[PDB]
């Protein structure tokens, strides 16, 4: 079950690296 | 076979440390101590009054 | 191999000894220790003896009451084997009578016995240090080996002639 | 007759202690008394990932119902850096998979089974602690400033391609850790600088190096190749242009023998071609759980260096 | 609330105190005794596995027989991994093997027919005089000081032998369908893995180690007086430690 | 050289025990083998994760242990002495070692 | 023996008109997983439960 | 205690450590040699299947018959998508593995002993139920599920190949006394060195140490190195040392 | 006869107005009305995390189903900082367990049941606006600025270590909040600063102060210590060395008499001897739930100040 | 079964932790 | 075997040979002359006015 719990954690992290990590030219 | 030379290398182990200030034991305490003229005592006798 | 005070078995208090070696004494044999670790666990009353509630058997709940031989020998036979190093009971012969209202009961116990471990706070030691040489036998021989070899030749002269 | 299983090994050695000279973690596996503490049969729960940047490779590690002096021996040394090397495959050999030092270490015990917690770096003490001081004049030859700097970090070379001719146009001075200064000389020159299981990596981005590894249905594949974007974020474009900036992803049961720099094909029914390897992911559970490993692959359009 | 009420509330600490100490101090002398085996002969008593009960000699071996045992089960499980291919379809990898568990159900007569004095229930059984001995009884509290003491127990079954099995859970029922009797079952599972020579002896660990708690310096930080000496020796001691030792200050 | 008692060792009697220990702030790793022939036990000390010990010594009784060592840089500079709580003709054996079994191993340190 | 022992101030006691079945149960766990090897500490104890019908 | 106790503790050690040795080292060979081949006959004999029956030897392709078998069923599962699809879009579907499940019976009191069955291989004629056959019956079992065989099923209907058991039960109930019911459970198994060099394939090993306890390991470990055996010190040692050296 | 049921108490007083003398949070309890709004008999969950580090100990708390005065009086000040005690133990005594300040506070009462929210903070209004602005000369006893810096961050003085006759090497000027600049001068000096449940506290690291708690099963402890590294991260070593680095870690049902910087004696049968306290965690759930306290420990090597 | 939950954040609050603080002589 | 039990030879030829004065290296010199009670010095401190 933990499964589950780990695909959940992974996709806010993936948004947090997103928010992060956005735009700009460099 | 084996498990002979096991007691000969623990009695060589106990060979060597009889020529040091420590682990000397028995005879060859005294000979350790010897060399600075001390020796034990015997058998003594209670006095007193 | 609990060592403690002995317990005179005979009259109860402290086993001073005998008249020519009178003293005090530890218990050491393990069936010693033993006897008097039952005698004072069966003699105080449970409860009687302050800074330990716990301590003793409860008699109260038995005597002065009409109770089933039965419930009674199992709490006997079960405050034995409180002690660590029991290792069985071999007969039990419960017996009651109704006329004089009283109850007796035997039985025995097998307990092992062991070993000392350590001799350091008991008396004595088990080495065997050497002797100092006597005089001027060290630096120049000992007459001994003399008189050994005397007494080999003596008794070979002895062997060979028929007797 | 038998079924097909899977079969591990962990090792753990002395404490890593560095020198003068480049580190390697092989020679630190035997212990004092000798042969090392092995751990074959106990269930175990991995996660190791792998990338090509400058951070290290971190790998997690579960086991559990440890004996007592395994455990003693890692209350101790919890002040230094003991060497551990992860084996893994099926039943007939088993391919080093990570090596590296514990970074961390726990220990929770509650009533009817004790679980310890491991957190495993590759490198991480030499790329967080090697400091370099090193300047240069107009005219140099960029080709000695870059071996001048890797001889600093203390890492064996895995693979490097030198700069050619290519010569400083202004002074330069660099400080601090090395391995700062390297990632920084990779953004103006288009290079990737990335530490691997001790293996130093100096490649140059949108180029890729044979065959080196072929996916098919034979090749114990696990699902079709889905596209998947390289990077959580997208960049304004002009429409250096030979960047990366597509990608995709497969899964394969577990590989040890593939790293993040390699190349691979990929021979499906709807998807065929070459591709880098940008990142590795290597999942395990002994008893249950899954036993394979996850690549993203990265689109190329340089030359084949 | 009384004087005379607290001796009362006494009463309940010392009562109920008490009985978890006979019951504590029951159960640590278990796990200290090594030199004990528990056997459970669920069956093949009477075919061939006689030859194992005569072993048994009521002192460190001892037996556990019943009046009569309903049924026994043995159960093995394994567990098979699968993952999936890109042709709709999934494949196989290693398996694995789930330990093994045993359950068997029994019952205890208070009226028996076998009393056999081997049998470690039997141990203080009247012969004459069953139905006052509480079989029934006498039963429980040596199951459950064998369950609660974490035993490794070995079953004597009539087709195979099993050993290193651990018992979960039991239950005894005093229905009133049946009466002068319990009915008892019991499930196991499989519990699947100083002194002596140097010469075996390898080489151990303990991890860091602080002072010994059962000498000083240890007083020094509880803040407590160090133990006087018993004199003997006098005059000989105290000017070789006070000197190469010290004193803790 | 005054010096004041700072620690206190025991034995399990285990022949080939190993455990880590602080002295002066200082860690050190000791190792004990027991010896069948010559009934005595052997002590090995050095650094942690040392490849060799830095000393192997045999222990006894009032004997200064450390004495002909006192001249390195990762050696206590204290005094580690063996002598026994009861009749002081008892000798170091092996389960009679510890703070309540007969033999007081000790470890003390100088005053600065 | 014990029954006459209750008084009806301190020691209530309670008994039920009938009562048809009681049952006695304990429980223990221990882990899943191989054991590393005598390590027989890997079980524990659970409360005992009790249960009755009665009228 | 007493060393009386020192003397019974070991032998309750020692017989207990003995058991381990038995059973774990069986399965341990009994996987260490893939020639073996073991089959099951659920029912199907009397019906033309005696034609591959009798092709089974006593050494290599080992069968087992039960005494009696009462029921055999065998069932597959699918899934798909519970969203409605994109639409033509039918590959929303996967296949699970097959499962396979049967009860039987082994008695005291078989009616046919036919020796070709692996279970009689040493069973008296005249005695059946001193030579104990549910006895043997458990025995072959376990071992065959512990050491993981592929095992090949002949049914009524079809064959099926690559089953490896994941569960059985065995009880001896009051009813039906002198003889034990069996059930068991089988998965399907998608399965997917001295080898001829016209059919070898590239492959790889990753990264590689010193291997094995070489003159180099041994040093590693501080063991001391192995002494050479004198067959011959003239030729190699002029050699050996100035072009090899010595770890050192 | 009884049985052991748990019990606690939850206080709410005026708002918290910072001035120029040492705050208390204990004179702001009783409200304009006299008398607080005291909650007992209502189920609780909350989580009391403590440290000893530059940062305030926070507790997070949950309460359901409250009246509709009650959470009438918190829509209201919500501008405002509303001082706020805990107390917790077992049916015949109560230990404060935390006091500060509301942080933050929330409700959502979806249909059945209303659940509020709240985040405390120790002391945070403080530590995060005291301002300071101070210079001292070559020469200055060190001992006469750790004195003047503290008095500058108002709060009273829990314990404090004098630095005896260090003087400073250079010249010094500090400005912004007092708390960092206290806190850089731990790391140059070997000292310990944390404040705590308005206290503060100022210690040296290694050393430690009796036994003034002792664990043991009749202490109510909770499975066996285990050991765990005090730090998720490993230092480079020479291998200050009386610094830390080691640590244990237990579990004891819940007691608010104990701080960080306390010290504890362990008495188990297989961990003996004496930590220091580094890291508390208090749990509660009235009705279901635990009701433990979570202890790190750290080994000391230093001297025993 | 919020102990499940909260059991898998705590375990990803401390990689990220780890992280951030790692190696480095201060 | 010989070759086993050679070893057993050079080990007792060493040990006789690293307790003489002439044989006498590193930490075994220390042994030796520590027999006759006196230890080498350490770092020692200089002394002005």
């Amino acid at each position: 079950l933990r499964n589950m719990v780990r695909a959940v954690v992974d996709e806010n992290n993936q948004f947090n690296f997103n928010m992060l990590i956005q735009g700009g030219p460099n | 076979f084996n498990e002979r030379e096991y007691q000969l290398w623990l009695l060589m182990g106990s060979v060597y440390y009889a020529q040091t200030m420590q682990g000397a034991e028995g005879i060859y305490l005294d000979d350790l101590l010897g060399k600075r003229g001390i020796y034990r005592l015997g058998k003594t006798r209670s006095t007193g009054t | 191999q609990f060592k403690d005070l002995l317990l005179d078995p005979l009259t109860g208090d402290l086993d001073f000894g005998t008249p020519g070696d009178r003293g005090m004494r530890l218990a050491l044999t393990n069936q010693l220790s033993l006897r008097q670790r039952l005698y004072l666990r069966f003699a105080i009353w449970a409860g009687d003896w302050y800074f330990d509630e716990t301590f003793g058997f409860p008699y109260r709940t038995f005597v002065g009451k009409k109770t089933v031989k039965a419930v009674l020998d199992g709490r006997i036979k079960s405050e034995v084997r409180q002690e660590p190093d029991v290792l069985q009971i071999t007969d039990f012969q419960s017996t009651m009578d109704v006329v004089s209202r009283s109850y007796k009961c035997f039985f025995t116990v097998v307990t092992a016995e062991g070993e000392e471990i350590s001799l350091a706070f008991v008396g004595e030691d088990e080495y065997q240090y050497p002797t100092p040489p006597e005089s001027n036998v060290q630096l120049c021989g000992d007459e001994g080996v003399i008189i050994n070899f005397k007494n080999k030749l003596y008794y070979l002269i002895n062997f060979r002639l028929p007797k | 007759m038998r079924a097909m299983e899977r079969t591990y090994t962990l090792v753990i050695g002395r404490p890593v202690v560095i020198g003068e000279k480049p580190v390697n973690i092989e020679k630190f596996a035997n212990t004092s008394k000798g042969d090392a503490y092995e751990i074959k049969d106990l269930h175990i729960e991995f996660n190791v990932k792998k990338d090509n940047s400058k951070e290290p490779n971190k790998g997690y590690v579960t086991v559990y119902n440890l004996s007592d002096e395994v455990v003693n021996y890692l209350s101790v040394n919890q002040r230094e850096s003991l060497a551990v090397m992860l084996h893994a495959g099926y039943n007939g050999d088993e391919k080093l998979i990570f090596s590296g030092t514990v970074e961390y270490v726990e220990d929770d015990f509650p009533e009817e089974t004790r679980t310890t917690k491991f957190i495993l770096g590759d490198g991480t003490l030499n790329l967080t602690t090697a400091t370099t001081a090193r300047s240069y004049r107009k005219g140099t030859p960029v080709n000695s400033v870059l071996n001048d700097l890797i001889a600093d970090l203390k890492l064996p070379k895995g693979r490097v391609i030198d700069f050619g001719n290519q010569t400083l146009q202004t002074s330069m001075a660099f400080t601090g850790n090395a391995s700062q200064n390297l990632a920084n000389l990779a953004k103006n020159t288009g290079s990737t600088f990335s530490v691997q299981d001790g293996a130093v990596y100096w490649t140059k981005e949108g180029s890729r190096f044979n065959v080196m590894f072929e996916i098919s249905e034979e090749g114990g594949m696990v699902g079709t190749p889905t596209p998947k974007q390289p990077s959580s974020s997208k960049k304004l474009i002009k429409a250096h242009d030979i960047k990366e900036d597509v990608g995709m992803t497969v899964s394969t049961l577990l590989n040890g023998a593939i790293l993040p720099e390699s190349t691979v094909y990929l021979n499906t029914r709807y998807h065929k071609g070459f591709y880098k390897v940008a990142e590795l992911t290597h999942r395990g559970g002994y008893e249950t759980g899954d036993w394979i490993t996850e690549l993203g692959l990265v689109e190329t359009r340089g030359e084949l260096i | 609330i009384s004087p005379a009420q607290q001796a009362q509330a006494d009463k309940r600490a010392r009562d109920a105190a008490a009985a978890k100490r006979k019951q504590d101090t029951e159960v640590s002398n278990a796990k200290s005794r090594e030199d004990i085996q528990y056997t459970m002969f669920v069956s093949g008593l009477r075919r061939g596995r006689l030859n194992e009960f005569e072993r048994k000699n009521r002192t460190d071996d001892l037996a556990i027989l019943f009046d009569s045992v309903t049924t026994h089960t043995y159960t093995k499980d394994y567990n098979k991994s699968s993952y999936a291919v890109e042709s709709k379809a999934k494949a196989s990898d290693h398996v694995t093997t789930q330990d093994g568990k045993f359950t068997f159900s029994g019952t205890v007569t208070d009226s028996p027919y076998l009393i056999d004095p081997r049998n470690m229930i039997d141990r203080d059984t009247d012969k004459e005089n069953p139905m006052l001995a509480r079989r029934p009884a006498k039963a429980i509290e040596i199951l459950e000081l064998i369950a609660d003491s974490h035993q490794l127990v070995t079953l004597v079954t009539e087709d195979n032998i099993l050993s290193n099995y651990v018992i979960t859970s039991f239950q005894v029922d005093r229905s009133s369908e049946a009466g002068s009797s319990i009915n008892v079952q019991v499930t196991l599972e499989e519990f699947r893995f100083r002194t002596s020579d140097p010469k075996k002896a390898k080489n151990a660990n303990t991890g860091t180690k602080q002072t010994a708690e059962d000498g000083a310096v240890d007083d020094s930080a509880k803040q407590k007086r160090q133990t006087p000496y018993i004199g003997k020796n006098a005059e000989t001691k105290e000017r070789w430690e006070n000197a190469a030792i010290g004193t803790t200050d | 050289r005054t010096v004041v008692r700072t620690f206190d060792f025991e034995l399990s009697g285990y022949p080939d025990e190993t455990f880590r220990v602080v002295l002066d702030s200082v860690t050190y790793e000791l190792r004990f083998m027991w010896n069948e022939r010559d009934e005595s036990w052997f002590m090995s000390l050095g650094d942690i994760g040392a490849q060799r010990p830095t000393i192997t010594s045999k222990l006894t009784c009032y004997s200064d242990i450390l004495a002909p060592y006192r001249y390195l840089d990762n050696v206590p500079d204290g005094n580690l002495y063996l002598w026994p709580l009861g009749d002081i003709r008892t000798r170091a054996g092996r389960f009679n070692i510890g703070p309540l079994k007969g033999i007081q191993m000790t470890y003390s340190s100088l005053i600065e």
